[PDB]
């Protein structure tokens, strides 16, 4: 069966660099192309670079163009991407992906035809840094949490203590323009609860040794 | 240089027929006959179902098939099962040597009724003003198929910058949830009339307005 391993995806700050691995099996590597292609979690797949079987020429999309490098080490059977110059713009899952036709200079003849599981890259400048926790406050209501500012992931949310369950949906992280992380969590309850039963949520997050209790009322 | 284009959302019953359009310009689709697709399941990697329009890999079964028609591909999957619900990704070569991605559809198979959102706009709370900050939060919740986009309008004016929204994810209750958040200044905030998160699912859309009282 076809392997394709990709490695090295960590947090690096902006302007740094970083070098990803792919490490294959189950083919004759040296007669293939391969590639590389990202995708930011949640969004589309956007093609990164490819490198012929044999030295040529590397082809590469034109918002990687300058700033990363594909190269291959056939002895060990390894593809490289070398990324400088990272902008926030470059987080992603990059995954490694086998060229189908045998013996091509250029990403044409039969697309991708087995990829890697893929490794994540965040680009972010910022450090361990604990969330601040704001109340969203509400014959049915949605009230919530909004869970600030944080890094790296993940945090987790329950509401009292875990007695709360029905109609709880805590959302995904999303990495903002800072570099930081937020998230909400958020129940839906009767409104004829809103004065009598108590919402709290508990705010967990382990990067930091960090727990935040909020109480969070009408009005 | 911006992706192929595609349907974001395109849906079909179980037995049915489904096409999905991947549409570029004399640049590449239009020129060559080297426009693959792939099927991605949710946090899974990418795997080849097409390569060169019309061809198939061995093990893909061949309800799957392509065609092409100037500078318009197309996926067409016949016989809708369950397991065929997943995002679809076409991709042409260019006159660039590069290969160029499209924008991606998700193909849903329906198993439950047409739902539209409910939206609740969270203006900033107090606490958070007092902190120098302020956010808007829209939840959006109990919904089916799952793919909506969201629209910010300041007071009548739409408004991009500092928006981040998730991508639908499913909720307790088997229907789908989505968040975006509007962050901005407390002077932003406490200067316009309104503010509008605007949630359009299947052609329709629904409003949620707040205001600084």
């Amino acid at each position: 069966e076809v392997q394709l391993v990709e490695s090295g995806g960590g947090v690096v700050q902006p302007g740094g660099s970083l070098r990803l691995s792919c490490v294959a099996s189950g083919f004759s590597f040296s007669d293939f192309g391969m590639n590389w292609v990202r995708q930011a979690p949640g969004k589309g797949l956007e093609w990164v670079a490819f490198v012929p079987f044999d030295r040529r020429i590397n082809y590469y999309a034109e918002s990687v163009r300058g700033r990363f490098t594909i190269s291959r080490d056939d002895s060990k059977n390894t593809v490289f991407l070398q990324m400088d110059s990272l902008r926030p713009e470059d987080t992603a899952i990059y995954y490694c992906a086998k060229h189908r036709s045998q013996w091509n200079f250029w990403p044409r003849e039969g697309g991708l035809d087995h990829w890697g599981q893929g490794t994540l890259v965040t680009v972010s400048s910022a450090s361990t840094k604990g969330p601040s926790v704001f109340p969203l406050a509400p014959g049915t209501a949605a009230l919530g949490c909004l869970v600030k500012d944080y890094f790296p992931e993940p945090v987790t949310v329950s509401w009292n203590s875990g007695a709360l369950t029905s109609g709880v949906h805590t959302f995904p992280a999303v990495l903002q323009s800072s570099g930081l992380y937020s998230l909400s969590s958020v129940v839906t309850v009767p409104s004829s609860s809103l004065g009598t039963q108590t919402y709290i949520c508990n705010v967990n997050h382990k990067p930091s040794n960090t727990k935040v209790d909020k109480k969070v009322e009408p009005k | 240089q911006s992706a192929l284009t595609q349907p974001a959302s395109v849906s079909g019953s179980p037995g049915q027929s489904i096409t999905i359009s991947c549409t570029g310009t004399t640049s590449d689709v239009g020129t060559y006959n080297f426009v693959s697709w792939y099927q991605q399941h949710p946090g899974k990697a990418p795997k080849a179902i097409i390569f060169d329009v019309t061809n198939r890999p061995s093990g893909i079964s061949n309800r799957f098939s392509g065609s092409k028609f100037g500078n318009t591909a197309s996926l067409t999957i016949s016989g809708l099962q369950a397991e065929d619900e997943a995002d679809y990704y076409c991709a042409a070569y260019t006159v660039a040597s590069t290969l160029l991605f499209g924008g991606g559809t998700k193909v849903t198979v329906l198993r439950q009724p047409k739902a539209a959102p409910s939206v609740t706009l969270f203006p900033p709370s107090s606490e958070e003003l007092q902190a120098n900050k302020a956010t808007l939060v829209c939840l959006i919740s109990d919904f089916y198929p799952g793919a909506v986009t969201v629209a910010w309008k300041a007071d009548s004016s739409p408004v991009k910058a500092g928006v981040e929204t998730t991508t639908p994810s499913k909720q307790s209750n088997n229907k789908y949830a989505a968040s975006s958040y509007l962050s901005l200044t407390p002077e932003q905030w406490k200067s316009h009339r309104s503010y509008s998160c605007q949630v359009t699912h299947e052609g329709s859309t629904v409003e949620k307005t707040v205001a600084p009282t």
